[PDB]
């Protein structure tokens, strides 16, 4: 099947690639036993104004996403870096939601990579967000027939707004020569607008609720995770393992690495996690990967016999991971069904290092 | 009651960019470093007596701080742009057994000081980080990065007995807040011969060695020489 | 401003000639490189670190995967094609005499020492222990990588990422045992062991048709034979000294082996990148995103992957005829130089 | 008779001179003006137009140097052989036929 | 550019090996000018006559 | 007022290093082994002329 032939000329062939499979899983996750709220979050009286957008530090609590479409009947969600499915599977050290509300023209401003009014005066997103925006229409909870003069935004701001930055200064803004003195007027302007938010209003133009969750990515050791339950550590195993998240596929062994208390992670020169911390137990452990290698066929022609001696490059024949009869150690590996013979003769198939096969097949 | 007074830094600053283990080897990083042979500024703040100007310094991108003291002179530090009621202002207060971090408005006189025996959008009520009672040298950082702010945090003792040494000691990160202020001005908080060393961090490229326990034992500022450079 | 050399000018007349009276016997070091590694790839875990998702995608990508381990087989293939060429050049193992009386030529810091454990000789150790050898086969044994300090090794690190060496297929015993045989047979019986069937001569005698073969009558060795015979026993002894001493001789096969670390350095650390994606590791992106935002992560970082593994094999397949250019250049010089005297200059 | 020493200098000037031309290509993207893409499209718009622009130069920088790397090795191979002619036929006389 | 330099940053160590590649190139023209004009070691002169 | 194609390439980051050996340097060596293979024969190859 690898020379895509049916006819098999005399030598060695680079076939296959062994790996031992993995066992069992192993989920481990931190012992939290509250639930987060985002009920408070979301199913509030009424949201604070735009230019003081209200933060909630969320933490030490297990966080289930699938239950905010409950209470809150969105259609914006657009999720940056994480997908919103994947929510409850990974889980992350701190989660900050900031609510406010805004007019349904400016819901494209919350987004990293765009500049407007709020964009720039009221409300700034990093261009390397990492989190979810929810909006959703609020009219009927937002609008009032004499008008809602309770939502004000900042329309004047001397220059930009750097990212996660409240501004709810009242100074009078001043766009002209003569200074205002703390007096409105020509060319001083107060830069704190109100929305009209009628329900005659067109819709893009209607009163909208936002939340934006921003999570913070695994560096501390984590406080917020999803519902998934822990199962038991099993150590000098190839099995595969979850930790706080990161999946992977490994042997977990006892290490004696020095950790510093703030570390949670240890990695390798080619960017990948090879230690961790037990997140329930604080336990220093070192991931190597599975028992692999490369695997050779040493035949002799098809049209002559079709016995086959295989080589297994690299392992010991002691690593070599059974369920035979001829087993030879050499410097290239082991090799399996080709009888050593203490003569010596010309190198009819090369295996390495001295050592070469010929046709029973023996190996001199 | 002030006193200015300019030295060499020499390589101090370093700290770590991450909560990541690393261990024998050598990791190029870009950040908010303190430049290596800097011009640091040295601050002597003494009162006419052991009762119960200008001296409000720039933020400037990070802060790195310094100070020999034996006794606990130093209590705290107060950040802000106006701090005059008209905007949000940091302030950090070490207690005996405390720490509190607050963003109040309420504004204080301009020669701050801590009386012994003596709206708010974050408050930060904490275990102090002061325990570092040799000359027993301690050095602190402070940034703020996308409205977050960053206190690294090293303790070590000294025994050449002249100013910052020679040598290499990487500052472990300590503090970690949302709080989302815009920050040019900062100021010291004082219980006088108070004495205190002063720099500020410019972004840099660093070269940083992790040996076989996984501690930054030495590094190289790219932007300092040629030779640098070349390293 | 450089120097070019000490200026001379030649005392021409057209009816005067210079004559030496007198000669030196000079025995010079030229240092040639033969084979290198024989690296090997796992392609598949090398881009997808053991994923069926990203193992699949990479199924859609053709057979660039299979034909650089077929251009890595041709390179670790023709290796041993260079060192069989170069050194397996005598049909039968010679063996010197146990009486080791050449006319006075000390042949002792050439020919094997029994008393080691691998028989060479003293210059052959010299030069074994003058390159550090890095790589040198499959001397972890896939047993050495299962600790801490040593998985820091970067061995270890390019070996769990299906960067593989293969061993050579002569070992250092066996091309011991070549230079050996050659070196008896030229002692013994001069070009008459590479013309044919091997003619015992005196080696007196083969210094005469040495110098008769160069010009210069046999007379000469004959009144001179004691006085050539130390000036060979004292450049010998010079060479061993100055190998003994400087360890900058050996060059280019020290530069050789770096290459060879260099390039599987790179190729590592070539897997930290994020080549447009959000992260350069495929577990992440795929506990992270969905599938379709996953599939177009997995896609990009297998593209830059095979970008780099692509380069890898080009600059592998150059430094190879380069290699091999090298080896039939030594092999020319040992058929022309040690089977025989040669009339060409320089 | 000098028409190896020109065709050695007309690819050394034609490998440069192919490299500036490609830099007019736009390799799928709307522009081969980067301050041209810059200024039109936003953050990420224009990240995925640059990305596409790098992908395309980086190619074609690769493809360069490849063939350097070639014409290198041949013209080190006939260096060696202007080297042994210059020691045979110059500072000696060769019996070699040809 | 800063924001291409910054994408162009994520793609690795190409540069730094096709850098490399011409240094090396670079190198081993000068060696080929030294090893096939350089093989005398005294610059001799011609007699006037 | 015409733009020079070395100019194009210089502006793009492709530059031209000179070579190490001057053509002075050159024509020494070869007046030198001309010199020397005039005043000696192949002796010159040898050791000293
Ligand atoms: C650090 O900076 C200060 C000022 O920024 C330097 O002090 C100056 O020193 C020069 C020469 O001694 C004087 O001519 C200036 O008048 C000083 N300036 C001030 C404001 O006093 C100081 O020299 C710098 N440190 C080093 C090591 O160069
Ligand atoms: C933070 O506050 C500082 C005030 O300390 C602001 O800096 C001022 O900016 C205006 C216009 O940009 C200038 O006219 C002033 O001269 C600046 N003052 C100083 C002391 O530099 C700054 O704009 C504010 N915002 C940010 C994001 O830093
Ligand atoms: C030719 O040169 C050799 C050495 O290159 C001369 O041999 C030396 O002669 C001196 C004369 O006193 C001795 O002290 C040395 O011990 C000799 N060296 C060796 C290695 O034997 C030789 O004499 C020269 N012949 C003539 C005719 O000048
Ligand atoms: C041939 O060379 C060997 C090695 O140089 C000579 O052996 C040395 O002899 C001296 C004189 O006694 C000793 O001091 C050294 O320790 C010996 N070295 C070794 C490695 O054995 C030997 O004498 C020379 N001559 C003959 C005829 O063998
Ligand atoms: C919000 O909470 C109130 C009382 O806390 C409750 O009556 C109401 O049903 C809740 N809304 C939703 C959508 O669950
Ligand atoms: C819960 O976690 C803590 C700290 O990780 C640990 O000390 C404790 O043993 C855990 N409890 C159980 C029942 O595992
Ligand atoms: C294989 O295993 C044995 C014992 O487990 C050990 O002594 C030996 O060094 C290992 N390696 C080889 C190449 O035999
Ligand atoms: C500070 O410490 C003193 C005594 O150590 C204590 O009485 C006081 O309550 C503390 N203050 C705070 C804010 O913790
Ligand atoms: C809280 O801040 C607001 C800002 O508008 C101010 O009006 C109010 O007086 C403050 N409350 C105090 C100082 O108690
Ligand atoms: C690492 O720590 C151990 C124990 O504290 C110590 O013996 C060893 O010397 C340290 N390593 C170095 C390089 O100092």
């Amino acid at each position: 099947c690898t020379l895509k032939s049916f006819t098999v000329e005399k030598g060695i062939y680079q076939t296959s690639n062994f790996r031992v499979q993995p066992t069992e899983s192993i989920v481990r996750f931190p012992n939290i036993t509250n639930l987060c709220p985002f009920d408070e979050v979301f199913n509030a009286t009424r949201f604070a104004s735009v230019y003081a957008w209200n933060r909630k530090r969320i933490s030490n609590c297990v966080a289930d996403y699938s239950v905010l479409y409950n209470f809150a009947p969105f259609f914006a969600f657009k999720c940056y870096g994480v997908s919103p499915t994947k929510l409850n599977d990974l889980c992350f050290t701190n989660v900050y939601a900031d609510s406010f509300v805004i007019r349904g023209n400016e819901v494209s401003q919350i987004a990293p990579g765009q500049t407007g009014n709020i964009a720039d005066y009221n409300y700034k997103l990093p261009d390397d967000f990492t989190g979810c925006v929810i909006a959703w229409n609020s009219n009927k909870l937002d609008s009032k027939v004499g008008g809602n003069y309770n939502y004000l935004y900042r329309l004047f701001r001397k220059s930009n707004l750097k990212p996660f930055e409240r501004d709810i200064s009242t100074e009078i803004y001043q766009a002209g020569n003569k200074p205002c003195n703390g007096v409105a007027g020509f060319n001083c302007y107060f830069p704190l607008r109100s929305y009209g938010f009628r329900p005659t209003y067109g819709v893009g133009h209607q009163p909208y609720r936002v939340v934006v969750l921003s999570f913070e990515l695994l560096h501390a050791p984590a406080t917020v995770c999803g519902p998934k339950k822990s199962t038991n550590l099993v150590k000098n195993k190839c099995v595969n393992f979850n930790f706080n998240g990161l999946t992977g596929t490994g042997v977990l062994t006892e290490s004696n690495k020095k950790f510093l208390p703030f570390q949670q992670f240890g990695r390798d020169i080619a960017d990948t996690t090879d230690a961790v911390r037990d997140p329930q137990t604080l336990e220093i452990l070192d991931i190597t990967p599975c028992s692999f290698g490369g695997v050779s066929v040493i035949t002799p022609g098809t049209n002559t016999s079709n016995q086959v001696a295989v080589l297994y490059q690299g392992v010991n024949c002691t690593e070599v991971p059974v369920a035979g009869s001829n087993v030879f150690q050499t410097r290239a590996g082991c090799l399996i069904g080709a009888e050593y013979v203490n003569n010596s003769y010309e190198c009819d198939i090369p295996i390495g290092a001295g050592i070469c096969a010929s046709y029973s097949i023996i190996a001199y | 009651t002030r006193t200015q007074s300019y030295t060499n830094s020499f390589t101090r600053g370093v700290y770590y960019p991450d909560k990541v283990f690393r261990s024998s080897v050598l990791h190029s990083t870009q950040d908010l470093f303190l430049p290596f042979f800097s011009n640091v500024t040295w601050f002597h703040a003494i009162h006419v007596s052991g009762t119960n100007d200008n001296p409000v310094l720039p933020f400037n991108d990070g802060v790195y701080f310094a100070s020999t003291e034996k006794s606990n002179i130093i209590r705290g530090w107060i950040f802000g742009t106006t701090l005059d009621s008209k905007t949000q202002s940091l302030l950090i207060v070490n207690n005996a057994t405390n720490v509190v971090i607050k963003v109040c408005e309420f504004q204080f006189c301009n020669d701050p000081f801590l009386d012994v025996y003596y709206n708010c959008t974050f408050e930060y009520v904490s275990q102090p980080f002061l325990m570092d009672l040799f000359k027993n040298l301690r050095e602190f950082v402070f940034k703020n990065i996308d409205g977050y702010f960053k206190i690294y945090s090293k303790h070590t003792p000294i025994n050449l007995g002249r100013d910052l040494p020679q040598g290499f000691s990487a500052l472990e990160p300590l503090v970690d807040l949302p709080i989302g202020i815009n920050i040019t001005r900062f100021q010291t908080l004082l219980a006088g011969a108070a004495a205190y060393y002063v720099g500020y961090l410019q972004p840099r490229t660093f070269l940083l060695k992790y040996n076989e326990n996984g501690t930054i034992t030495d590094a190289v500022d790219c932007a300092l020489d040629p030779l640098s450079e070349t390293k | 401003t450089m120097s070019l050399g000490a200026e001379n000018s030649v005392a021409y007349s057209n009816n005067s000639i210079a004559i030496p009276t007198n000669f030196t016997i000079s025995v010079t070091t030229e240092i040639l490189p033969v084979s290198m590694t024989k690296t090997s790839v796992d392609c598949t875990m090398y881009i997808c670190g053991d994923s069926t998702e990203c193992s699949n995608l990479l199924l859609q990508y053709g057979s660039f995967c299979t034909q650089l381990k077929r251009a890595l087989t041709g390179i670790a293939v023709e290796q041993d094609k260079n060192t069989q060429e170069v050194f397996a050049q005598v049909k039968q193992i010679y063996k010197t005499p146990p009486i080791k009386y050449f006319g006075g030529f000390n042949f002792s810091q050439i020919l094997p020492d029994p008393s080691k454990p691998s028989k060479r000789s003293f210059i052959e150790d010299l030069l074994f222990n003058k390159v550090t050898l890095a790589d040198a086969g499959f001397i972890k044994q896939y047993g050495d990588c299962l600790g801490d300090i040593a998985a820091r090794d970067l061995i270890c690190a390019q070996k769990f990422n299906g960067l593989t060496v293969l061993p050579p297929l002569l070992t250092d015993e066996m091309i011991a045992q070549y230079t050996s045989a050659l070196l008896a047979g030229t002692i013994t019986s001069g070009w008459t062991f590479g013309a044919g069937a091997a003619l015992q001569i005196p080696f007196a005698m083969q210094m005469a048709y040495r110098f008769n073969g160069i010009g210069v009558t046999q007379n000469v060795l004959y009144e001179n034979q004691k006085l050539i015979a130390n000036q060979f026993n004292s450049a010998i002894g010079k060479i061993q000294d100055s190998l003994s001493s400087t360890a900058s001789a050996l060059g280019k096969l020290q530069d050789v082996v770096n290459h060879n670390a260099q390039a599987l350095n790179t190729l590592v650390k070539q897997l930290s990148s994020k080549f447009g994606a959000i992260s350069s590791v495929l577990n992440d992106i795929l506990s992270r995103l969905d599938k379709v935002e996953a599939e177009v992560q997995i896609d990009r970082l297998i593209t830059g992957r095979l970008q780099s593994l692509q380069t890898y094999v080009t600059q592998q397949l150059i430094r190879a005829a380069e290699i091999r250019a090298s080896a039939n250049l030594a092999a020319t010089k040992m058929s022309e130089c040690v089977l025989g005297q040669s009339k060409r200059v320089d």
